[PDB]
RNA sequence: AAAUUUUACUCAC
RNA sequence: GUGAGAAAGAUUUGC
């Protein structure tokens, strides 16, 4: 009977061509040196630097959709399909697809977006931009908002796609009060009208959240919340506790969920006596890690959290 | 020509391993792509209408657990339950009584579960799943 | 909101990251970080401790276990068209079939044993050699693993030949049974929480604990150090053929073969690493690139750094950090006692993929935290009413149901809104028996299942040969003709007893049921 | 046009 | 929508 250990007549050979083969090299001994966690100074030099690396946007352009518009169901459909209309997609089989030709193969711009108040509608905009994306091309319908899901498909003449693919991507587009570049009217009704580019995988993502869930059981064991600003300072005369809710529909719109190595990383500092030095700061700049401007909000906005649970109960 | 020959190309004999892996059908995933496969062709829908008129009035009615007993919390420990598995005989009279014989063959092997709890009982005995905090008692 | 917990939160809620990116990108920074390791320049990929303590086995039966070598998970088959190499992607049910097609055997022990009883490399096995297949098994295709909590950049993995998986199925056997000799922490039957609770015994007699993670873990990991833990464990030439495919191993990025003569391709030999960590020294508890040890006064922690260097085991200077009253491994954080910290820790959210796969994950989620103490239970109660209303609120439309039975529950378009305590004790309709998580399947599992069965790469023609005799052994041969007698008796059977289709059969119901 | 090498394939029925 | 072929199609994506 064979055995594990048998050793075969070409094992001879074999050995010999390993040792011809390249081997690697010792490499260099570390030096390690163990300091204290950073403190609270470090997380707002990591906040600042991000803000003037980045900057803000004048609004919260699809976080702003998570509160209600002041238009109606007939209202929304009708401003939706207008703006459909205006910026030229394609109308077939009853349905809005938007065409493209070339790209110009360069990233978009990326800002911070302010929070808003808060987030009433967390919960119908997930829903929303699942369904949506499950099935796109028309206006769907919540009881306090609409959305719009419009496939983005290549423009190729007379043959060119008719009907979305498992690959294709989606341009949700959503609204939101009026007061910002993106304004939009026709027949007396007025709305912002904020678009987010999904690829499929990134909108089942957001969709399949649970913002209720979640929320409940965050909120079963933690900590008074204190009222932050519109850009996430401490503000205890003019901030609010509800543009807390507003974060957590930031971390469920990003589907890069940077917000959670950020928070990993918050647990580790939590729990250190002694870290690296000049390493373990080093885990909380994630910016190289992300592209884009959800994902640069929500970790912003991580950092603006450690910032203040280091500032108003600090351990 | 026979799909054997085919799939098997060069054999003419293969394990029943193999054979039953080339068909696999009870593996699920949870994946992204969850809601829009169960919506396309309403392949939910029907499941649910074909299971509530085919397969729902043959599952046997379960008793429910009623002994339960006072416990405290405690230091997290490891609670060890072990299920053993159908007689042969019982697999062969659920086999010829029409049951799956996947199923019965996977219940064949006497198999123990480890669970962390955190509570205990004056008598140190185990308890069902999750509910551990209340008390119910595997007995 | 996870920074305002009172306790320990790693903001496991929400689900991991995910994309539609390319694993090119990913694929080209590994291969480029094990380059640089090789040169010597980054980190240590030479290992100098002493594995002499480690149990030889070379004479062991060589056992293979056919189960397995057969999966519905991808792997790469390696054809030539004209003269150029192509890599498939198949399952690696379906490659091993290929290869036990091309190689003319009956079953992959018996490929194993043709081949290494052999007289030279190029001597044929069926329509190939071992020249042939030590050349096709160095063959790897490149993906991306998502929705991996805190990694909001997608690593890559990689599929592997059969023949490969052939001969890393007996080497980590191997390596798993030595490992569970060598401590008793690494025995089979354990569980996290169970490890967890061992290292923390071991380490309380020591003042600080230092939780570390190495860096680049699998890019640091050469096949001499793979080829060193064989030998000290005595796996014959099974261990060098390993070696010399991992030496030569190349990975198909796009359109394009790329060489890697570094590292180990993500995790395809875990065990065997923990080995060398482990067979140097007794002072670490390791599981692969995670790792926690104890000490008292700078000079062990000076001699702790050295054991780690010496077994390429490279520090992880960003997330390894020094505690004195916490314990963290496995992802899971205990106080020096042994006691599970305070706090959700771990605790992961159900996401919405099916109206009653979700409520059963949720069940089981919910189990688990009460259980563990995470949370009292009627929070877990009022959470599970939650997560019903959600549910209702997300599926209740016409698309998913066309029913209104009062028995149903709210999310199919029924009435019932089951308390968590009674559908844990099975007093509830049987309806709601396949939403407990001990229960049968839910009908979206199902439902999936099948259509998973019908994809392109699992989609056959053959006769489906399931619904087979207990007593029958799997390691049976079969001939066509063998199937169809067995489907027409099994049809005959159950035509006779009135069943158009096999009974599904659960271990708990019928236990419970039995008197 | 945007979270920008991605939003693309062919044949037959 | 179904079958096959492009290093390839959604259980994708491995240990
Ligand atoms: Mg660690
Ligand atoms: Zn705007």
């Amino acid at each position: 009977v064979v055995k594990v250990g048998h050793k075969a007549s070409y094992d001879a050979e074999l050995r010999e061509r390993l040792l011809e083969l390249p081997h690697p090299k010792s490499g260099p001994k570390p030096r390690i040196e163990w300091v204290a966690p950073p403190r609270l100074a470090d997380i707002s030099k990591e906040t600042a630097e991000l803000k003037r690396q980045y900057g803000f946007f004048e609004c919260s352009k699809f976080l702003a959709c998570g509160e209600e518009c002041g238009l109606d169901q007939e209202a929304r459909e009708l401003i939706l399909n207008e703006y459909a209309r205006d910026r030229e997609f394609e109308f077939r089989n009853g349905g809005w697809i938007q065409r493209y030709t070339v790209a110009s193969h360069k990233p978009a711009t990326q800002k911070i977006l302010p929070l808003p108040a808060s987030a009433p509608l967390a919960r119908e905009l997930l829903m929303l931009i699942a369904r949506s994306t499950t099935q796109a091309g028309k206006v769907l319908h919540s009881d306090n908002t609409s959305i719009l899901a419009v496939p983005v498909m290549r423009d190729s003449g007379k043959h060119s796609k008719r009907r979305p693919t498992a690959s294709t991507h989606h341009l949700v587009v959503g609204l939101s009060k009026p007061g910002c570049e993106h304004d939009f009217e026709f027949d007396g009704y007025r709305a912002a009208v904020h678009v987010m580019h999904l690829d499929p995988k990134q909108s089942a993502n957001i969709g399949e959240q649970d913002f209720v869930s979640t929320r409940e059981i965050y909120k079963l064991d933690m900590l008074e919340l204190p009222p932050i600003s519109r850009k996430g300072d401490l503000d205890r005369a003019s901030g609010l506790e509800t543009r807390w809710d507003v974060i957590l529909l930031l971390e469920c719109l990003d589907s890069t969920r940077v917000s959670q190595a950020v928070a990993q990383h918050f647990n580790r500092h939590r729990l250190a006596l002694s870290v690296c030095k000049d390493e373990f700061r080093k885990g909380y700049q994630l910016a190289s890690e992300i592209r884009g401007t959800i994902p640069l909000s929500s970790l912003y906005y991580s950092l603006c959290a450690v910032r203040l649970r280091m500032t108003v109960h600090p351990f | 020509m026979s799909q054997f020959g085919k799939s098997f190309k060069g054999r003419t004999e293969v394990t029943i391993t193999e054979y039953r892996s080339h068909t696999v059908k009870d593996v699920h995933r949870s994946l992204l792509t969850a809601d829009k496969s169960l919506r396309k062709s309403f392949c939910f829908r029907n499941a649910l209408n074909q299971f509530l008129d085919k397969d729902l009035p043959l599952l046997p009615i379960r008793p429910k657990l009623e002994s339960r007993v006072a416990v405290k919390k405690s230091k997290l420990r490891s609670q060890l339950s072990f299920r053993p598995g159908l007689t042969q005989e019982e697999a062969i009279d659920l086999y010829n009584k029409g049951y799956d014989g996947d199923s019965v063959s996977g219940a064949l092997q006497d198999r123990v579960v480890n669970e962390p709890v955190a509570y205990s009982s004056a008598d140190n005995d185990k308890f069902h799943r999750g509910l551990a905090a209340l008390g119910y008692t595997l007995a | 909101m996870w920074a305002f917990q009172e306790g320990v939160c790693k903001g496991n809620l929400l689900s991991g990251p995910t994309s539609m990116k390319a694993p090119d990108s990913a694929a080209r920074e590994s291969i480029d970080r094990a380059s640089e390791i090789m040169t010597g320049k980054s980190y240590n990929a030479v290992h100098t401790g002493d594995l002499s303590k480690l149990p030889n086995q070379g004479e062991s039966p060589l056992r293979i276990v056919d189960s397995d070598l057969y999966s519905e998970r991808s792997c790469c088959w390696v054809i030539e068209k004209e003269g150029r190499v192509v890599c498939k992607s198949t399952t690696l049910t379906r490659g091993m079939t290929s290869l036990l097609n091309t190689t003319k055997c009956s079953s992959p022990s018996e490929l194993i044993c043709k081949v290494l009883t052999v007289e030279s490399l190029s001597e044929k096995i069926g329509d190939t050699s071992v020249e042939e297949l030590l050349s096709h098994g160095r063959y790897f295709k490149c993906a991306l693993r998502d929705q991996e909590r805190g990694k909001p950049k997608s690593r890559a993995i990689f599929l592997s030949h059969p023949f490969f998986r052939l001969l890393s199925s007996v080497v980590e056997t191997h390596a798993r049974s030595v490992l569970s000799k060598v401590s008793a922490v690494y025995t089979a039957t354990a569980s996290a929480e169970q490890r967890a609770m061992m290292a923390a015994q071991v380490v309380e007699s020591r003042k600080h604990v230092l939780n570390g993670d190495c860096t680049k873990y699998n890019e640091a990991i050469d096949a001499d150090t793979l080829l060193k833990v064989w030998d000290a464990i005595g796996m014959g030439s099974i261990g060098v053929m390993l070696a010399y495919m991992v030496r030569r191993k190349c990975v198909l990025i796009k359109d394009t073969l790329v060489e890697c003569p570094g590292g180990m391709l993500m995790g395809m030999f875990n065990a065997t690493a923990t080995l060398a960590l482990q067979g140097t020294t007794d002072r670490f508890l390791s599981f692969s690139d995670d790792f926690i040890t104890s000490f008292n006064s700078p000079a062990e922690l000076r001699e702790i750094e050295d054991l780690l260097f010496a077994s390429c085991h490279n520090l992880s200077l960003k997330k390894s950090y020094i505690s004195v009253a916490s314990l963290e491994i496995n992802s899971c954080t205990l106080t020096r006692d042994g006691d599970l910290a305070t706090g959700l820790g771990c605790t992961a959210g159900v996401p919405f993929r099916g109206p009653l796969v979700t409520l059963k994950q949720t069940a089981a989620m919910l189990s688990g935290a009460v259980d563990s103490g995470v949370m009292p239970f009627h929070s877990a109660e009022r959470l599970f009413q939650i997560k019903q209303q959600e549910c209702a609120y997300r599926y209740n439309n016409p698309t998913y149901t066309t029913r209104n039975e009062d028995f149903l529950p709210t999310c199919l378009g029924g009435k019932t809104v089951i308390s968590f305590q009674s559908l844990l004790t099975w007093d509830c309709h049987p309806f709601w028996y396949q939403v407990h998580p001990d229960g049968p399947d839910t009908i979206d599992q199902k439902v999936l299942s099948v259509l998973a069965s019908k994809t392109r790469r699992r989609r056959t023609r053959l006769e489906a040969l399931s619904d087979l005799d207990p007593l029958v052994p799997h390691r049976l041969l079969v001939s066509e003709s063998d199937v169809s007698k067995i489907r027409a008796a099994r049809q005959a059977h159950l035509k006779s007893l009135g069943l158009e289709q096999p009974t599904n059969f659960n271990y708990a119901i019928y236990k419970a049921v039995q008197p």
